[PDB]
C-alpha cells in the first residue's frame, strides 16, 4: 500500500521543534534532547578515537 | 654521640607526622569525597534545628575557604573528637532492621518527588542550552576534523560502491548471453 | 583477505567444507595432495570438497547493520544502568547508616543541652 | 526470568561460578572484557568460568503504528534513564550534607562537654 | 560455520532518516520487482 500509493509514514521529528518556556510534556521533550546529545558525544568519541583507520580498512 | 643525616631524616620524619595529624584531623567530609556561599539561605534557615543547623552552616562556610571567611579556630582537634567518637558509639539484628525499613521508606519519597516533576523548567532548558553549546560545537570539531578525511574516502567508498553496480550489471547480460 | 596457511593475500580463494577458513587455492592443493586432510582442524578432506547466484548485492553499510547497530546502542545503555544501580546501593547504604548516627546522636546532645544548663541553673542559685 | 544487569529476559543466558548469578552472555562478557571482575560481588572471574544455561513470542497486535511505538519507546527509555541519573547525584549530594552537619555536631559537643566539666568543679567548690 | 562498517559521522538519524530511508528502499524495490 505504501509503495502503490508513493506515500511514506511520517517519523518523530518532535526533538528537533522543542522549544523554551512550555509545558511539562516539553520539560520531557528538553530532557530528551540532553541525552540525545550526550550519546551523540559517545558516538563522536568512539569515531575520534577509531581514526580514519576505521573508514580505511573497509 | 655522632649523627649524620639523621636529624634530617628526623626533621622529616616529625614533619611527615605532623601532615598525617593535619590532614586527617581537617574535615571528615571534605578529606574523604564529594556547593557556592549563601549567606541568606543560612539567614532564612534560621526561622530546623534551629541552634545546629545554623552550627553545621557556619561550619561549611569556614571549610570552604558573597562570602567572608572567619573563624579557622576550630579543626587540635585530633584527640577532643576521637573521645567523642567514642563516646558517641556506646550510647547507640533490631537496629538493622529498623534502618532498612527507614531507607525504603527514604527511597519511596525520592521516586515520589521524581515523578512528580516529569521555574524548574527554565534551570533544566539552561542547561540543555549550555550542552547545546558545548557538546554540538565539540560535534562540528569532530565531524569536520573528520569530514576532512572520511568525505575523501567516502568518495573513495562510494564510486567504488558505484563500481559494484556496474560489474554486477555487465555480470548478468553476460551470464544471459552465455 | 588472508590465507590462513601463509598469511598473504590470495589470488584464488577456495573455502573448505569441514573446518571453514578461506584458503588458497594453489597453497591448499598442495596440503591436500600431501595428506587428504583440513590444515586447521586435522579432518579429512578432498580436492572436489574444496570449492571456490541471481539476486545482486549491495556492500555492508551502516537494514541488517541498522538493526545490530541498534543491539548495540541499548546493550551499551543496560551497562550505564548498571554503574547507577549499584552506586545506588552504595550511597543509600551509607545514607541509611549516616542517619541512624545521626539520630543516636542528636539524643545525646539534647540531653547534654540539659545537663549543661542544668548544672548551670544549679550552681548559680546556690 | 531476569539478567541482574539489564534486567532483559534472557535469550542465551550465562551463570558465574564465583557468585550465584544468572547473567546474559552478551552484557557479562563486555564487563569481563573491560574488568576481570563480577559487577554483584567483584570476585576475580575470566569468561572461561561462564556456564552456558521459557521463551514465549510477542504478538503485538493486529506496520506504520509499529514504527511510532519504537519512536516512544527508545523516546521514554532515554527519559527513564535520565530520571535515575539526577536522583543518584542529588541523593549523594543531600547525604555529603549530612556528612557534614554530623561532624559538626560532634565538635559542639565538645563545647558543651567542656562547660560540664566546668560547673562539675563549681558544683565541688 | 570480520566485516567493518564506518558508521557516518552525523550518525536522531537513525531512528528518524536512516530507518525511513531503509524501509523506503525495501517497499519501492519489491513493488518495482513485482512491476517486473
Amino acid at each position: 500500500a505504501l509503495y502503490t500509493e508513493y506515500l511514506k509514514q511520517r517519523n518523530n521529528k518532535k526533538r528537533r521543534t522543542p522549544d523554551f518556556n512550555d509545558d511539562d510534556d516539553t520539560l520531557f521533550l528538553e530532557e530528551y534532547r540532553r541525552k540525545y546529545p550526550r550519546i551523540d558525544t559517545s558516538r563522536y568519541i568512539p569515531n575520534e578515537s577509531s581514526e580514519v583507520s576505521l573508514l580505511g580498512i573497509v | 654521640l655522632t649523627p649524620k643525616e639523621l636529624l634530617p631524616h628526623d626533621s622529616g620524619q616529625e614533619d611527615n607526622e605532623r601532615s598525617n595529624i593535619k590532614s586527617g584531623k581537617q574535615l571528615k567530609s571534605r578529606i574523604r569525597k564529594f556547593f557556592a556561599s549563601l549567606p541568606s539561605p543560612k539567614n532564612d534557615f534560621e526561622i530546623l534545628s534551629e541552634d545546629e543547623k545554623e552550627e553545621d552552616a557556619e561550619i561549611a562556610e569556614y571549610e570552604k575557604e558573597e562570602d567572608n571567611f572567619i573563624e579557622p579556630p576550630s579543626q587540635d582537634a585530633p584527640r577532643v573528637s576521637l573521645v567523642a567518637v567514642p563516646l558517641a558509639y556506646s550510647t547507640l539484628k533490631n537496629n538493622p532492621q529498623s534502618a532498612i525499613d527507614n531507607k525504603y521508606n527514604l527511597l519511596v519519597a525520592n521516586a515520589i518527588n521524581k515523578e512528580p516533576h516529569m521555574e524548574s523548567r527554565m534551570q533544566h532548558i539552561t542547561q540543555g542550552r549550555t550542552s547545546m553549546k558545548i557538546q554540538f560545537k565539540t560535534a562540528m570539531p569532530p565531524t569536520e576534523v573528520l569530514l576532512e578525511s572520511i568525505q575523501s574516502k567516502v568518495e573513495s567508498i562510494e564510486q567504488l560502491q558505484r563500481k559494484l553496480q556496474h560489474v554486477q550489471p555487465l555480470e548478468q547480460q553476460n551470464n544471459e548471453m552465455c | 583477505m588472508l590465507c590462513a596457511i601463509s598469511g598473504k593475500v590470495p589470488r584464488r580463494p577456495v573455502l573448505s567444507p569441514k573446518s571453514r577458513t578461506i584458503f588458497e587455492k594453489s597453497l591448499l592443493e598442495q596440503y591436500v595432495k600431501d595428506t587428504g586432510n583440513d590444515p586447521i582442524t586435522n579432518e579429512p578432506l578432498s580436492i572436489e570438497e574444496i570449492v571456490e547466484s541471481a539476486q545482486q548485492a549491495s556492500l555492508t553499510e551502516s537494514i541488517p547493520n541498522l538493526l545490530t547497530s541498534l543491539q548495540n546502542e541499548w546493550d551499551a545503555i543496560m551497562l550505564e544502568n548498571f554503574k547507577l544501580r549499584s552506586t545506588l546501593d552504595s550511597l543509600t547504604k551509607k545514607l541509611s547508616t549516616v542517619m541512624y548516627e545521626r539520630d543516636a546522636a542528636k539524643l545525646v546532645a539534647a540531653q547534654l543541652l540539659m545537663e549543661k544548663n542544668e548544672d548551670s541553673k544549679d550552681l548559680p542559685k546556690s
